[PDB]
């Protein structure tokens, strides 16, 4: 189908859904690498990794929502790094 | 570590929706909810008692904490349920 | 020395699906790397505080509750992991 | 009117709430009225979210509340949404909502 | 640089107001607003002067902060002119309307 | 007991303009003055409502600076300089 | 007169008062003797950090006396204090002079 | 009727800038700042004690709270200064 039609269909599909969208094992290796920077020989309960993953995905989706409103504000349909940077500035995540 | 209210949540579910069940993952959410709200109201009841140099948390601190923490319309309902319960407990008691 | 670059394990399609969940219709190619940067900063912040809780408790295993507490420190309350 | 909850007309546990207020470093003393009022409010708010989550279940022809329904309930209710504005429901998803400008 | 358009005047006004610390809303009108708003919630309420001053410092800091974000939103849209839709974007991302 | 009315209009165009200038704003649409009034009125109502809740809890009739500072904490804003 | 706890710890901030304030807040059933010492030490350090920066800002502007404006300039120009104090309003502090570059003549 | 720390803030100002005075408004800001940071650190130390089922706030809870609350170098320097204070107090 047309790429705009495909996107919109993907939106409807991913909005009905609750599954985590990042691969479980890649996320887990990321968490382990970051933790090892702070303290070596740290282990994670598997439900600690799941908590991190649920929060990270929630965070990123919330951020994409704001990013999107920033794009639409500038009369674009396409999100760009400047949309992320604006949202994070107003959110107070960066100064 | 955190308190479990599963039995009570379930009893409340049977009053409001008698023919609906709840998954164990949804019960986990509900527990996190009761604990969170408990901690918010108690922490505010505690700040209020300290602010007013009272060594006791009474139903008055709880009530004021509820009005502070809940949005206005929802606080009405909650204050009214709290007051009812205290009136019943205090009446025939 | 060793290449530690696991942020790159987070894939273009994972990022695209999170964006679609956030209602995004079209995504510039530059957003993937940008996103990986923001996610890394988020996770560094949370994990730094969670291991702080773990170490304070003289444990070597990070628990879900350590993460729940670390999230509260970022102003985020996560439900579902107290059991 | 046998247990402290029963006397208060409540399902939520008054004795247990009193105990938790005492162990929590909240004040030197906790009067008898405090755990009654706190339990009633906890019970009321629980019922609000179950009413609404139950309704979301029934809208999607389910008979069992899952995290999804809790998320829908909260996010569709202006008051619960304000109360829980910084809360993440694990496995909750988001509200189906596409900005009008993006539709053909 | 450029010479005295409204542009050049606005810029001097920005420099002037970012340099000073004084409150920018007239105090008696602010107090009257506070008292009017408090007439709903309760009859026969009084306000310490420093309470009204606390309300003013907080209100003005809140608006100035909100105007900062609003400006970034106008600039994002390639405008120098702030509009209500800029305020509304800012407030939404801040979570004040969400 | 005079009935006060319409005092939001005491938040004038020049006051609002001076606030936006401090906020670094170069140019201002004529529609932002009413928008700003609306935003200020909501913020103030929310704060004053929590301030009075503190005051009434303490069984006072006079709202203090500390009642305000506590109310502001409830909005997640910490105000310095009024603890005296 | 016995030697103050502050003297013994090498501090100006009051260790004794800090211990009483910790007990008066009901933060815990017991407060250990090192707690107020470490706490006073931190409060004193952070105070020293700000007053240093603010004293500087007061000089950078030909003044002999710290006003709220200098505290505000101190805090907002410092990456860490700015973060620490991100939700704080300093009464009579004003804002940092800063205009967006796009708004300025080229 | 928040705690006043004026005397001590004066003593610190004289150590750091023997030169400079401080207005009473500016002093009010410093008092708010001390009370605010005290409450953040004690509130966190209280949560830590409770999480770990300890009846007791020690300098360990204070330290951890400082690490949680303070950013970057500020935390490191404040951790060092607390540790010094406790070492000197314990010695004397
Ligand atoms: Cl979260
Ligand atoms: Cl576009
Ligand atoms: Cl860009
Ligand atoms: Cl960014
Ligand atoms: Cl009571
Ligand atoms: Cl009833
Ligand atoms: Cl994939
Ligand atoms: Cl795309
Ligand atoms: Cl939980
Ligand atoms: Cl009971
Ligand atoms: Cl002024
Ligand atoms: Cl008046
Ligand atoms: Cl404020
Ligand atoms: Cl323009
Ligand atoms: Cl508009
Ligand atoms: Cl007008
Ligand atoms: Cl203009
Ligand atoms: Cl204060
Ligand atoms: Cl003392
Ligand atoms: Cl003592
Ligand atoms: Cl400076
Ligand atoms: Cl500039
Ligand atoms: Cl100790």
């Amino acid at each position: 189908y047309r790429p705009g039609t495909v996107a919109l269909r993907e939106i409807r599909r991913y909005q009905k859904s609750t599954e985590l969208l990042i691969r479980k094992l890649p996320f887990q290796r990321l968490v382990r690498e970051i933790a090892q920077d702070f303290k070596t020989d740290l282990r994670f309960q598997s439900s600690a990794v799941m908590a991190l993953q649920e929060a990270s995905e929630a965070y990123l989706v919330g951020l994409f929502e704001d990013t999107n409103l920033c794009a639409i504000h500038a009369k674009r349909v396409t999100i760009m790094p400047k949309d992320i940077q604006l949202a994070r500035r107003i959110r107070g995540e960066r100064a | 570590r955190k308190e479990s209210y599963s039995i009570y949540v379930y009893k409340v579910l049977k009053q409001v929706h008698p023919d609906t069940g709840i998954s164990s993952k949804a019960m986990g959410i509900m527990n996190s909810f009761v604990n969170d709200i408990f901690e918010r109201i108690a922490g505010e009841a505690s700040r209020l008692a300290h602010y007013n140099k009272r060594s006791t948390i009474t139903s008055r601190e709880i009530q004021t904490a509820v009005r502070l923490l809940l949005p206005g319309e929802l606080a009405k309902h909650a204050v009214s349920e709290g007051t009812k319960a205290v009136t019943k407990y205090t009446s025939s008691k | 020395k060793v290449l530690r670059d696991n942020i790159q394990g987070i894939t273009k399609p994972a990022i695209r699906r999170l964006a679609r969940r956030g209602g995004v219709k079209r995504i510039s190619g530059l957003i993937y790397e940008e996103t990986r940067g923001v996610l890394k900063v988020f996770l560094e912040n949370v994990i730094r505080d969670a291991v702080t809780y773990t170490e304070h408790a003289k444990r070597k295993t990070v628990t879900a509750m350590d993460v729940v507490y670390a999230l509260k420190r970022q102003g985020r309350t996560l439900y579902g992991f107290g059991g | 009117a046998k247990s402290r909850s029963s006397r208060a007309g409540l399902q939520f546990p008054v004795g247990r709430v009193h105990r938790l207020l005492r162990k929590g470093n909240y004040a030197e003393r906790v009067g008898a009225g405090a755990p009654v009022y706190l339990a009633a409010v906890l019970e009321y708010l629980t019922a609000e979210i179950l009413e609404l989550a139950g309704n979301a279940a029934r809208d999607n022809k389910k008979t069992r509340i899952i995290p999804r329904h809790l998320q829908l309930a909260i996010r569709n209710d202006e008051e619960l949404n304000k109360l829980l504005g910084k809360v993440t429901i694990a496995q909750g998803g988001v509200l189906p909502n596409i900005q009008a400008v993006l539709l053909p």
